[PDB]
């Protein structure tokens, strides 16, 4: 109960914090997207009341989760600041911000669907269309490392 | 009590995990690992409490699993897991 509403407005803050930052928004604002889309099967489990009650399966996969997005809480600050984003273009190949994080996001994720469908009997929709998540970061971070070279 | 646990270093059969703690209050861990989901079986091994990092050998390639570190204090903890794909 008091844990799954932190969950939900732990990911409520990440995305309202990626509406925020000013450098590589498009990254930035498909982080907080993601997390929104895994954090509405949550919020309908806990539209239901108190008679859904999380197993230990689910909420070690929700812990697992809330541990990601306290790490992607971290990398929204220190990405918060333009030197340290230009410390990280500049070293790294892929240019990808939180190609760690969203890697970890996609496994949780499909983790908490067959949780969430099998164990609590809730429906849940998929999370993005278009293209996968490996070549959405990349275009993102082609976009962001273009706007980026142009501030003066 | 034990924080931020990440695969540092990782080949297609082994692993390297490390995570923070105050590792002078800590007895030692217990490393369980194993495949995820499926009611799937899990082994176990212990490692003393002055060290932050752990290596876990002979997993198969391609296979997503979940790493489990329990911390054990004798002076004075809830576990922490991740999951990796080898
Ligand atoms: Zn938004
Ligand atoms: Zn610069
Ligand atoms: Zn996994
Ligand atoms: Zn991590």
């Amino acid at each position: 109960s008091e844990n799954l509403k932190h969950i939900i407005t732990l990911g409520q803050v990440i995305h309202k914090r990626c509406e925020e930052m000013k450098y590589c928004k498009k990254q930035c604002r498909r982080l907080g997207h993601r997390v929104l889309g895994l954090i509405k099967p949550l919020e309908m489990l806990q539209d239901q009341g108190k008679r859904s009650v999380p197993s230990e399966k689910l909420t070690t996969a929700m812990n697992r989760f809330k541990a990601a997005l306290e790490e992607a809480n971290g990398e929204i600050e220190k990405f918060s600041n333009r030197s340290n984003i230009c410390r990280f273009l500049t070293a790294s190949q892929d240019k990808i911000l939180f190609k760690d994080v969203n890697r970890k996001l996609s496994d949780v994720w499909k983790e908490l669907s067959l949780l969430l469908q099998v164990e609590q009997r809730m429906p849940v929709s998929p999370i993005s269309q278009g293209a996968s998540w490996a070549q959405e970061d990349q275009q993102d971070a082609d976009e962001d490392r273009r706007a980026f070279q142009m501030l003066r | 009590v034990p924080t931020k646990l990440e695969v540092v270093a990782a080949t297609p059969t082994s692993l390297l995990i490390s995570w923070d703690a105050d590792t002078y209050y800590i007895w030692y861990y217990r490393i369980t690992y194993g495949e995820t989901g499926g009611n799937s079986p899990v082994q176990e091994f212990t490692v003393p409490g002055s060290s932050s990092t752990a290596t876990i050998s002979g997993l198969s390639p391609g296979v997503d699993y979940t790493i489990t570190v329990y911390a054990f204090s004798d002076y004075y903890s809830s576990p922490i897991s991740i999951n990796y794909r080898t």
